[PDB]
């Protein structure tokens, strides 16, 4: 292998992952947001922010670095974050080592403008020697031994569906849902509000709650039902009637208990109410009358495959993609999720056999994007990736 | 962990040799009675008059379990019934020393059907008998009570392939097998 | 005895430096620090016992 | 390979450095060498630096290389290792004179590291050990792992390492230190001192430090029976004290607990998490304060245990007056425990386990160095091939 050690940085819209290419896990996972506390001042890091957030001090406000595109939109802040990472976590001059960072799949447009802002940050400001940009869905797929794959990423910003054929990304078939993890935070909060008393500028408390009890609730209460929930209900009812009538147990009546710490208070949901939260990802027409069933994850996956079949047979691409389905993302770890994504895919494409792949290790999908970039950085040849040097920048600067 | 275990064994030997000399130099079996009663506490709580402390969880019922059908109720399998059930609640084993003709089959049938008529777990549970009587035990599993299935093992490997190939996923109330098939 | 010679007589051979390196395919346009192997051509003593516990 | 006479363990910390050369073979002994962690740095006109054990003619400056556990001066730190290492060679070389053919012929080194050390620092140290000290075999063992290996080798646990000015919190899952969860709070033993100064204004520092280190200072959660009690100055002066001797530990205990909670809550595999919460390991000088560990446990319970809120439970029991089943929660921890110490290291039992990290290293080094497999340390072979980078092919 090569005589080098890279810094690997992944700026997700929710989490930021950083570490060196020579070890199996990242040195740090910190929030892709910061507190601006006021003479201004910028707080980064999971415990630093949760401490400051709990202080409940006026003028403290949380801002974000990554928009819903998965792309950085506040570049002055991003530099401060990178400085923070290099200074306090990796503890190395940014000038020494090659850098590997991620971008999300796009349709192609915002690409050049981003690349430029990265030149300015990597070169003008940090003095990085050289960097590679890997495309998240692509790296994750490669890290998994796959050159062609339908990559279904369910993160905080929403679902990102990306067909990848023979190492190439099909941009026009790239699809980004708007409903994911962060959406789930909103719904858990709005729904539980009356039991916990509670029912931008108030960003600090929203954030702190999202990062504390709401995060635990998601990891322990929510489940995704295997089949359209409204149907599951009608069925379980229809069956329940017969057990009852017959003599003279509906699974949705099981209760689940969550200790809510801030008030030392038990919150009990029935299994249906637990299934209900993720149902919105699949049938978002159930919150507002302003969402079409087509904004739901099932129709969306289908849409993106069909748009893959338009290249540039279809019942071949369909077959390729569907035998290499990759399910990934923090939110994809919610119990029942893989199976519903599968059921939802299988019924839009009955003629085909689906085979899906997913990291089964809890940690590794939360940071599978970073894991992907890592396996790119450990590729044995410098010729395997585009490596931008200070040169490239100079030459772009000409007219 | 294993290294630790050996370091611990070695120390124990060392300390033991030290104490042994120290305690004997300057500068009958009722230990089984009290110690094995406290050991009965060791099985009961720690594992999960001997008429009381060993039997401490008490009960008796002279009514049969509702699953038993087509049988006459005598007095013996009652006291023996809740006697073995008394071995069950305390988490204890036992041996049946009886003469013959007292219906070990009855005590097993009414045993499982009463116990897991209450708890409803009802399986997986293993029963093993001589090949001389096998379909017999299934015959008292037929007329003397329904609703608890049986997995037998007999004949050529083919019928078995059907049986443990169907039940390979491990769903059944009871397995009725014989000696060499384990 | 001379500390340096004590070091020399115990425990009985390359050397590395941490320096700029420029990979090739000829040479890529960029640099980066790494641990390179060098070519052919590239005080006191304290008394324990004070520090022993007693 | 290898002589047990020859194994060298060094455990450097901000104030002092525990050292041992040779393992006893019968049982493990608590390290007897404790060298203050500092070196003198004379500056020689022309720019360069020289390093001595004493202020040479009052010409040298005093460098303290490790602060808050972090290496702040990597050059003085390596010079300090050499100073230790050389001293050991001289000492043994006198006493026995055939030493360079026996005890000093092949010296493997185990260096206990701190979570905060750079990769850059770890590589430089590796280079120093192979190039300057001309040693041939090196393990760099993280402090956290030493901890878990001493504690009857725990696959999942949390290390709470209470220093003087900071406390490290370090979760271990599947025998791996979880770097992204690791952290320290800027708070430690001195906090107790500080709490006490506020409670006893008319005392001074040495008086307060003496109380903290006395038999009558404990954390509560027979001495506790007396309103007042007595203890003796560093200078023999008798001092009486009231309820203050059961105070001063609280603010620290609360801070550590809040941190432990946020940390373990970010373990993603709940099945791992349950295990960690059941093997809390507390280490460091402070922890030898009578009552401290149990008090810290008590607080983790009070703050984090998942269990039915008492009022809720009291209602349900009134309701049933007209047996109450246990409410099951989906969260962890429903069980919190301190990991069980091994009771079979007699010398260690005698002296307490505040420094048990070192026993971790005695065990690892014996394992590793008295068995052929070279999987967990850097060898000359390896150094010759990859250099300091060799280090990353034997991480645990
Ligand atoms: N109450 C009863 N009424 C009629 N027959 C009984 C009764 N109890 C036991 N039996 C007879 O006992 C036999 C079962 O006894 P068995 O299980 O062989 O005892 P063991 O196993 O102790 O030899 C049955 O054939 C049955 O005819
Ligand atoms: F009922 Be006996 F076993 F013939
Ligand atoms: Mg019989």
């Amino acid at each position: 292998t090569l005589n080098r050690k890279c810094v690997v940085i992944h700026n997700g819209s929710h989490r930021t992952v950083a570490g060196f290419s020579n070890v199996e896990l990242p040195q740090c996972i910190i929030p892709s947001s910061y507190i601006k506390r006021t003479e201004a001042e910028f707080i980064f890091g999971t415990y630093n922010m949760i401490d400051a957030a709990a202080e409940k001090r006026n003028g403290d406000e949380v801002y974000t670095l990554v928009d819903s595109q998965g792309l950085p939109y506040n570049w002055d802040a991003l530099e401060m974050q990178w400085r923070y990472l290099y200074d306090t976590q990796l503890k190395v001059s940014p000038e020494e080592l090659p850098l590997v960072i991620t971008m999300p799949a796009t349709n192609g447009k915002p690409d050049m403008a981003i690349l430029e802002r990265y030149y300015e940050l990597a070169f003008d400001k940090l003095n990085v020697p050289v960097f590679q940009i890997v495309i998240e869905p692509l790296a994750i797929a490669l890290s998994m031994g796959k050159s062609s794959a339908f990559v279904i990423d369910i993160g905080a910003s929403g679902c990102n569906v990306t067909p990848i054929i023979d190492g190439i990304v099909v941009k026009n078939a790239v699809v980004r849902s708007k409903f994911g993890g962060d959406f789930l935070d909103f719904q858990v909060h709005e729904r539980l509000a009356p039991l916990i008393k509670e029912e931008q500028k108030r960003s600090t408390d929203v954030w702190y709650e999202a990062s504390t009890w709401i995060q635990q609730f998601k990891s322990t209460m929510l489940q995704v039902s295997e089949k359209d929930l409204f149907e599951l209900e009608r069925y379980y009812k229809e069956q329940a009637d017969i057990y009852a009538k017959q003599q003279e147990n509906n699974p949705l009546v099981q209760k689940k208990n969550f200790l809510f710490k801030p008030l030392n208070k038990t919150l009990t949901l029935d299994l249906k109410e637990c299934y209900q939260f993720a149902e919105y990802l699949f049938k978002p027409q159930l919150i507002s009358d302003k969402f079409s069933p087509e904004d739901g994850l099932g129709p969306l996956m289908a849409k993106s495959v069909k748009k893959a079949g338009a290249s540039i047979s279809p019942e071949q691409v369909y077959s390729l993609l569907l035998t290499n389905v990759i399910i990934t993302g923090s939110t994809s770890l919610i119990e029942g999720m893989e199976q519903r994504i599968i059921k939802e895919l299988s019924i839009r494409f009955p003629q085909y056999k689906l085979t899906t792949f997913a990291n089964q290790v809890m940690m590794d999908r939360k940071i599978q994007g970073w894991l992907g970039a890592l396996t790119m950085a450990n590729l044995p040849s410098w010729s395997l990736g585009k490596w931008y040097s200070k040169e490239d920048y100079e030459t772009l600067k000409r007219d | 962990i294993a290294t630790h275990t050996n370091l611990e064994r070695d120390e124990q030997k060392r300390a033991e040799k030290k104490a042994k000399e120290r305690l004997q130099a300057l500068k009958l079996l009722d230990q089984t009675k009290d110690t094995r009663i406290t050991h009965l506490l060791r099985q009961t709580n720690a594992f999960l008059d001997y008429y009381n402390v060993a039997h401490r969880i008490k009960e008796d019922i002279k009514k049969q379990p509702s699953i038993l059908v087509g049988g006459t109720l005598k007095d013996y399998q009652i006291k023996g019934l809740q006697w073995m059930v008394s071995l069950f609640n305390n988490h204890l084993n036992g041996i049946l020393a009886d003469e013959m003709g007292l219906g070990k089959t009855i005590q097993t049938i009414s045993l499982l059907t009463y116990l897991y008529e209450m708890k409803n777990i009802r399986g997986p549970y293993l029963v093993i008998v001589p090949l001389s009587t096998l379909s017999n035990w299934s015959s008292e599993f037929a007329k003397w009570a329904p609703t608890l299935r049986t997995i037998s093992f007999k004949g050529s490997p083919n019928e078995r392939k059907a049986k443990q190939a169907k039940i390979r996923a491990g769903e059944f109330d009871v397995v009725l097998t014989t000696f060499e098939y384990i | 005895m001379d500390p340096q010679t004590l070091i020399t007589k115990a425990n009985k051979k390359e050397s590395w430096r941490y320096d700029w390196y420029q990979p090739s395919k000829e040479k890529y346009p960029f640099r980066y620090k790494t641990w390179l192997r060098n070519q052919e051509d590239e005080e006191d003593i304290l008394d324990l016992k004070e520090f022993d516990r007693r | 390979p290898f002589r047990q006479d020859s194994i060298l363990i060094i455990y450097p910390r901000s104030q002092t450095t525990l050292v041992q050369f040779g393992l006893n073979e019968e049982t493990f002994t608590v390290p007897e060498l404790e060298i203050p962690t500092q070196i003198y740095r004379t500056t020689r006109q022309d720019g360069s630096y020289t390093y001595h054990s004493t202020n040479k003619d009052n010409k040298a400056e005093l460098i303290k290389p490790i602060q808050n556990g972090e290496i702040i001066d990597i050059s003085a730190f390596t010079q300090f290792l050499r100073l230790i290492f050389v001293s050991i060679l001289s000492d043994r070389a006198n006493k026995n004179q055939d030493a360079f053919e026996a005890e000093l012929s092949n010296i493997p080194l185990l260096l206990i590291t701190h979570h905060s050390w750079s990769q850059s620092d770890l590589e430089i140290i590796t280079q120093y050990v192979f190039e300057s000290l001309e040693i041939n075999n090196l393990i760099q063992l993280p402090a956290s792992l030493a901890a878990t290996y001493s504690m009857i080798s725990l696959q999942n646990c949390c290390i709470i390492d209470v220093g003087t000015h900071h406390t490290d919190i370090i979760p271990i899952v599947d025998y791996a230190q979880l770097d992204h969860l690791v952290s320290s709070i800027p708070m430690g033993g001195q906090s107790i001192n500080d709490s006490l100064k506020k409670l006893l204004p008319q005392w001074d520092d040495d008086q307060i430090e003496s109380l903290k280190k006395s038999p009558i200072f404990e954390v509560l959660s027979k001495n506790s029976d007396l309103e007042f009690n007595t203890f003796w100055d560093e200078k023999g002066n008798e001092i009486k004290v009231g309820k203050q001797r059961f105070q001063g530990c609280n603010n620290l205990i609360k801070n550590i607990s809040n941190r432990v909670g946020l940390t373990l809550d970010n373990i993603d595999d709940i099945n791992k998490a349950k295990a960690v919460w059941e093997n809390i390991i507390i280490v460091g000088g402070t922890t030898s304060i009578s009552g401290f560990k149990e008090a810290l446990l008590g607080q983790l319970l009070k703050d984090h245990l998942i269990i039915e809120p008492e009022e809720e439970k009291s209602k349900r029991e009134e309701e049933a007056k007209s047996f109450v089943p246990t409410i099951e929660y989906v969260q962890c921890p429903t069980v919190i425990k301190l990991a069980k110490y091994p009771d079979y290291f007699p010398e260690w039992k005698k002296s307490g386990y505040s420094e048990i990290i070192f026993l971790g290293a005695q065990i690892v080094s014996k394992q590793i160095f008295t068995h052929p497999k070279d999987t967990f340390y850097i060898t000359r072979e390896k150094y010759n091939m990859k250099g300091p980078a060799a280090l990353w092919d034997v991480q645990f």
